[PDB]
């Protein structure tokens, strides 16, 4: 496996993003955990 | 007349505050008066907890969005989820919780009243307050610092969200325009 | 202080206090130190804002790059109006940033001048005995001691020119900027204003 | 401020196993505070006897997967699947074996309240010394915390070797160089 | 936990109910892992 | 009118998983007859995100009143003469619980 | 022990205490024992990495081979930052298992450092007085004692010189670093590191 450090570095850089556009309140509310999103807030109660 | 020295239209009528000082940072501010229904040594518990895990969340939210372990190749937004499906905030979670089931017995000692004041478990490996007359220093340093990173922690979460960007959790136009224009402004940016 | 025992007064208004609103009067000596104190910081900034304007006016600019890939007078290729904007913005932050760290360190200092403080006077070195925070001991006010010279009554004349020119500071940063925006409200501004 | 608090989790009161005079009692490890309960000397006779059992079970988890009996029938070096492979009776006798031991080596000192009656039977003193190293009384205290710490390790580890190899399918060894393979 | 908490907890009933939940608990997770055993 | 309401799910175990019944709507379940389904209809709760927060909320209120039953014989336990005034408890129940609360459902 | 009475110090500095954001002043004794030794510890490991990090900058390797089927110069022929993942993966593995056996070694040793030990001097033999471990009584400190020829002045010399040769590697080894992740950064690098 990947062990950091020993076969792979030790804090790989996360990918950069260029900042624009608030996207929308109706967009992250459609797939948020508690309100809306009536398919993850199915996902929340675990998976075991 | 003891007014509290935080709000001084209100006095320290909260008396369930106790005596002035019994606490680092004890300006009298309760006016919603929480204390007259809970004790004060949970309530200063619960308050030194969040400071910390505050703290250590903005650092870790912080990180995150720079960055990541092998393999952890996943933004800090969906760090949650992916992690939950792969299986780490299991560990998590079960770890934490065997601390807290401690910190459980250590607080239902301390309600009790055994020896302890609240959110103090000992834990000054390097001893930076072993000296008593930095003690009471180091505690009100610990906690501004943590009330600080609970309000740096809500933050970064809804500004994260809100605009969807890094680190700085600005909107486009407060990195990418002038913040200190002075000339005549549109009717968008 | 009490208003009476102040050093404003001046030749132009005859030589008693100007007040013609009776604004000293009603308020108490705290109001009044707050009023000092805003009032010599505002003659100061106008006073450096009047050159700065002056200097922008007359297109006059810095031999060099203010970030790369801007020249200086690229910025100042226009007016003194048109050349904040020009900044970069990260420039004026900076600014900004060690004008808020002065603020900040000015106002932190003991005896605030409501509280037994004098007003205006800020002392030499507002970044000295702060924890966590190292600074060279450069004073704000003279780094180099040139009112170390003066005895007492030449320090109290220089106090009172000090406090004339902010007032007439003050009047020409506003007729400046007052000229810009309504252009032939103020007429000793021809164009570059 | 705690007057009597554990040498352990400084934050506990003490627990009631610190002021007992069993090998290792100087650490008040008891968050639970189970030797409230439990009686200290039979808890220390179980505890030893896990110790012992997990160091003999991490000794045979290490060696079944690279040795082998000469012609065992069936030995698979995967010790899960081995006890499955193995013919039964082979751990009908085995199994018999420890019973006749273990029923012979304390005749009637079953239970907690029969076993220690007798004030001169100390915990996990099942008399086997035959070489009488316990006749030094210099080193008798090393050896008893080198047996303790021995038998809490083997007991991490046998459980971590099970579980390793329940997660992997695989020996322990085996899975400890896919581990470090290469990616 | 307290010296008179566990006392109410040593009581009848709720040993009761908590042994007869442990040993549901565990005849149900028997079916779970081993179910439909007629004979032996 | 042909989906038959469902509300609750048993574990298979011991063979009971045959109590999840065609019940319509790709799911298997036991039918109830409460009428919540109809009740929450009337409601306008269209959503499943609502009824989470009203349960949410119920749990919210039931700690409530834990705390109150609590505090009020702990705490602040109220005098016989507190009880005993049952013109003002009338005039309180009348208005305040029966009038207000048609008003505010009514809106 | 307080920081006034310690070995730091220096003529760079001028020969006061440099610390001018006052870390050792909201902190206890415990502590600075502690910060002492982790500021000896990052020295010398920053003096043996600046000179390993210089031998491989130079692609000076050593004749012979690595591991069979690897030569000491093919893991040599990159810079010294493609070095340490071109070693075979049970080299890294008993190198890290030495340090560790050192750290845990010298750390065990009797009067701890935070305790009445003196911080930053370490045992001279660490796997020495432990039952059930034999090793050679080769010291780890100055295994041929050329610091038995020296007095208390001449060790104390060298003692200052240790602490500033430390300082100075670690932020050589830092610039190494930084320079190869960042090119121009630190501009006397030309290429080869
Ligand atoms: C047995 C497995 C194993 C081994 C042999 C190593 C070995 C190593 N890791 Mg490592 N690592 C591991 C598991 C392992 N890691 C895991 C599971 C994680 C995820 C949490 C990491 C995360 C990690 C990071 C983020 C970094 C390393 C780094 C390193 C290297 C320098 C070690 C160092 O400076 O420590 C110095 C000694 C200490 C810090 C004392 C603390 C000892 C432990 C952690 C307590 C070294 C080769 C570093 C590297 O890449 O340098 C080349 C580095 O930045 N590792
Ligand atoms: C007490 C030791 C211990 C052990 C044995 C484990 C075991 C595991 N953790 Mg883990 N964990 C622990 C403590 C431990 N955790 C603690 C204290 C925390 C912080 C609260 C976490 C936080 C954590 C996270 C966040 C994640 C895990 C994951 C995992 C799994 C990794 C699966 C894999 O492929 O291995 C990977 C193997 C390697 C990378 C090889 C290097 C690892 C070396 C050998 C570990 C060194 C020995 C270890 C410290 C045991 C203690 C030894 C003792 C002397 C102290 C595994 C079930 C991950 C998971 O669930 O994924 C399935 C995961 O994402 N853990
Ligand atoms: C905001 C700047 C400012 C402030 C805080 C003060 C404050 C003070 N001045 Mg001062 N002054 C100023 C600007 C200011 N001045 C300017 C620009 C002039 C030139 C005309 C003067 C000329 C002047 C004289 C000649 C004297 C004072 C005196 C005083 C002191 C007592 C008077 C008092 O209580 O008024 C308090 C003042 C305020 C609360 C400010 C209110 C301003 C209102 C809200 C706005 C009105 C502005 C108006 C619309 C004009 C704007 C256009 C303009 C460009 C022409 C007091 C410390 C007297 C003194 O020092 O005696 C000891 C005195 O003799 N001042
Ligand atoms: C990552 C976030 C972070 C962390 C870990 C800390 C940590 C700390 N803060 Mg702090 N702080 C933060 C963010 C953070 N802060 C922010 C965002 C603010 C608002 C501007 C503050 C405002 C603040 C105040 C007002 C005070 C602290 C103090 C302290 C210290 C408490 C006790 C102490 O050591 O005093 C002893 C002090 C020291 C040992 C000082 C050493 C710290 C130096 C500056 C470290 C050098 C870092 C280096 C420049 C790299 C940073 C890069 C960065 C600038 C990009 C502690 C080290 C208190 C203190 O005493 O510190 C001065 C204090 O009075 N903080
Ligand atoms: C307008 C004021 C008012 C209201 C709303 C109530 C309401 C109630 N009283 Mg009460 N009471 C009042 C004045 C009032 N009382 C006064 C003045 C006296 C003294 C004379 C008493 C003395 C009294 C006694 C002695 C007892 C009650 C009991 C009850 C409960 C009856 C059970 C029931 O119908 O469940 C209906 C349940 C609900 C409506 C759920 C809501 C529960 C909250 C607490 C109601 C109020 C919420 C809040 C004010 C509205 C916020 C609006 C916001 C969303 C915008 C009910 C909650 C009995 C009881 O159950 O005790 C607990 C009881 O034994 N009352
Ligand atoms: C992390 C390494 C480290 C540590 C633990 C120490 C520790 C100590 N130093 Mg020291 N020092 C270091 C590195 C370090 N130094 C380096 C690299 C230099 C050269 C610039 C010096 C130069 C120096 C002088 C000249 C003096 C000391 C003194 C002291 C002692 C008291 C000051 C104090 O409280 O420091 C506490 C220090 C820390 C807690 C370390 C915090 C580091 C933060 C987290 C990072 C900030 C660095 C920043 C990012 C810049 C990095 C870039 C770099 C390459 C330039 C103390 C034992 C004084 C002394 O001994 O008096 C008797 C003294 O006179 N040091
Ligand atoms: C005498 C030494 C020296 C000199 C002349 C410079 C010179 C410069 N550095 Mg630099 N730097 C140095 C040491 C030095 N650095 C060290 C020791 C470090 C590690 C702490 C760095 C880390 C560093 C960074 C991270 C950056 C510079 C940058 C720069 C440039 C502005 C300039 C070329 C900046 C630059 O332009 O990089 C290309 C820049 O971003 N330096
Ligand atoms: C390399 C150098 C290194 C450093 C060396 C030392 C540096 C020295 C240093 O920096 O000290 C700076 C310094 C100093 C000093 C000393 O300490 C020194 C050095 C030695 C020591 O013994 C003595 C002192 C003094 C303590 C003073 C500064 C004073 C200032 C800036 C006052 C600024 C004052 C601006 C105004 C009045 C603006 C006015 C605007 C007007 C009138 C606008 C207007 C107009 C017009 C357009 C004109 C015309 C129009 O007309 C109509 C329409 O009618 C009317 C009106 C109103 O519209
Ligand atoms: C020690 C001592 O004695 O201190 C000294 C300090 C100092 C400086 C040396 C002194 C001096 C001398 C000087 C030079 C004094 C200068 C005074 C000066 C030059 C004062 C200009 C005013 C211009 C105004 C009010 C413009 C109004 C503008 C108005 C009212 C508008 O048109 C606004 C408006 O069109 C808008 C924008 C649109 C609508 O809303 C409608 C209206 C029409 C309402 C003194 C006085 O001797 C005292
Ligand atoms: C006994 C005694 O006295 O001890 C002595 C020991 C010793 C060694 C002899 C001494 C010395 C002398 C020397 C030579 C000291 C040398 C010190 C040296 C050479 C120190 C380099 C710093 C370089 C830095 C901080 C680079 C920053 C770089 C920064 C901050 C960045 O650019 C970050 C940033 O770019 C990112 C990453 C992303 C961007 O989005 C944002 C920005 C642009 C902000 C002393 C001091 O006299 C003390």
């Amino acid at each position: 496996m990947t062990i950091p450090g020993l076969n792979a570095p030790g804090l790989v850089p996360a990918t950069k993003k260029p900042a624009g556009a608030k996207p929308s309140f109706e967009s992250y509310r459609d797939t948020s955990h508690f309100w809306s999103s009536q398919g993850i807030m199915d996902s929340v109660p675990k998976v075991k | 007349a003891a007014a509290a020295p935080a709000t001084e239209e209100a006095e320290e009528a909260e008396e369930s505050l106790g005596p002035v000082g019994a606490l680092v940072g004890d300006v009298g501010f309760d006016p919603l008066g929480f204390t007259e229904i809970l004790p004060l040594a949970w309530l200063r518990e619960a308050e030194i907890k969040h400071c910390r895990t505050a703290m250590l969340a903005t650092f870790g939210f912080a990180f995150t969005d720079f960055w990541h372990f092998p393999g952890f190749d996943y933004t800090t937004l969906e760090a949650h989820d992916a992690v939950i499906a792969q299986g780490g905030m299991s560990q998590l979670l079960l770890w934490i919780g065997l601390l807290e089931v401690f910190s459980a017995i250590s607080i239902d000692q301390m309600l009790r009243g055994s020896g302890r004041e609240p959110g103090d478990y000992g834990f000054d490996p390097l001893g930076f307050a072993s000296d008593p007359a930095k003690k009471a220093d180091l505690q009100m340093k610990e906690l501004a610092n943590g009330r600080l990173a609970m309000f740096a922690f809500g933050g970064f979460v809804t500004q994260s969200v809100l605009t969807g960007n890094t680190f700085p959790y600005l909107f486009d136009y407060q990195t990418a325009g002038d913040i200190v224009a002075i000339a005549a402004q549109g009717a968008s940016p | 202080a009490l208003v009476d025992s102040m050093e404003g007064v001046g030749e132009e208004t005859g030589g008693q206090i100007w007040d013609p609103l009776g604004i000293s009067e009603a308020v108490s000596d705290e109001a009044v130190m707050w009023f000092r104190a805003s009032e010599l910081k505002h003659g100061r900034v106008a006073m450096l804002a009047s050159v700065g304007y002056l200097v922008g006016a007359a297109k006059i600019s810095f031999p060099g790059e203010l970030a790369k890939g801007v020249t200086f007078a690229s910025v100042a290729a226009n007016g003194p109006y048109q050349a904040w904007d020009a900044v970069p913005q990260a420039g004026k932050l900076q600014i900004l940033s060690i004008i808020l760290a002065l603020e900040w360190a000015t106002e932190a200092k003991k005896p605030h001048y409501m509280r037994g403080g004098v007003p205006g006077k800020i002392e030499q070195l507002p970044f000295d005995g702060i924890q966590g925070l190292w600074a060279p001991k450069i004073k704000f006010w003279d780094p180099l001691n040139f009112t170390g010279a003066l005895s007492a009554e030449q320090k109290a004349r220089k106090r009172k020119a000090e406090l004339k020119n902010g007032r007439l500071a003050m009047i020409g940063i506003i007729s400046f900027i007052t000229g810009h925006n309504l252009p032939g409200s103020v007429p000793a501004l021809d164009s570059s204003f | 401020a705690i007057s009597k608090p554990s040498n352990a989790m400084p934050f506990l009161t003490a627990p009631p196993c610190q002021s007992s005079k069993l090998p290792g009692a100087e650490t008040g490890f008891d968050p639970l505070y189970l030797s409230e309960f439990i009686d200290i000397k039979w808890a220390r006779e179980a505890e030893l006897k896990h110790g012992r059992i997990c160091m003999l079970a991490t000794v045979g988890y290490i060696m079944q997967e690279f040795f082998s009996l000469p012609g065992y029938p069936g030995y698979t070096p995967n010790p899960i699947e081995a006890v499955s492979s193995t013919p039964p009776e082979a751990l009908a006798q085995i199994v018999l074996v420890l019973s006749i031991i273990e029923f012979n080596s304390n005749k009637d000192k079953w239970t907690m309240d029969t076993m220690f009656t007798d004030p001169a039977r100390e915990p996990g003193n099942l008399g086997f010394d035959p070489l009488k190293f316990g006749e030094n009384k210099e080193t008798r205290e090393r050896l008893a915390m080198a047996e303790l710490k021995n038998g809490r390790l083997a007991m991490i580890a046998f459980s971590g070797m099970i579980h390793q190899t329940f997660v992997t399918g695989k020996p322990l060894f085996a899975s400890l160089n896919d581990i470090f393979s290469s990616p | 936990m307290s010296k008179d908490l566990l006392k109410y907890l040593s009581t009848a009933p709720v040993l009761l109910t908590a042994w007869m939940s442990l040993t549901a608990g565990m005849i149900i997770e028997i079916q779970r892992f081993f179910p439909d055993s007629l004979s032996f | 009118t042909s989906i038959k309401p469902s509300a609750q799910v048993v574990w298979p175990v011991v063979g009971q998983e045959i109590l999840n019944g065609d019940v319509g709507g790709g799911f298997s379940g036991v039918q109830i007859t409460s009428g919540v389904f109809q009740m929450w209809r009337a409601s306008g709760i269209t959503n499943e995100t609502e009824l989470y927060w009203t349960a949410m909320g119920g749990l919210m209120m039931s700690a409530l009143m834990v705390f109150a039953g609590w505090f009020h014989y702990h705490k602040a336990a109220p005098k016989l003469e507190w009880f005993q005034n049952v013109e003002s408890m009338m005039n309180h129940h009348l208005a305040g619980l029966l009038g207000l609360g048609c008003l505010s459902w009514s809106g």
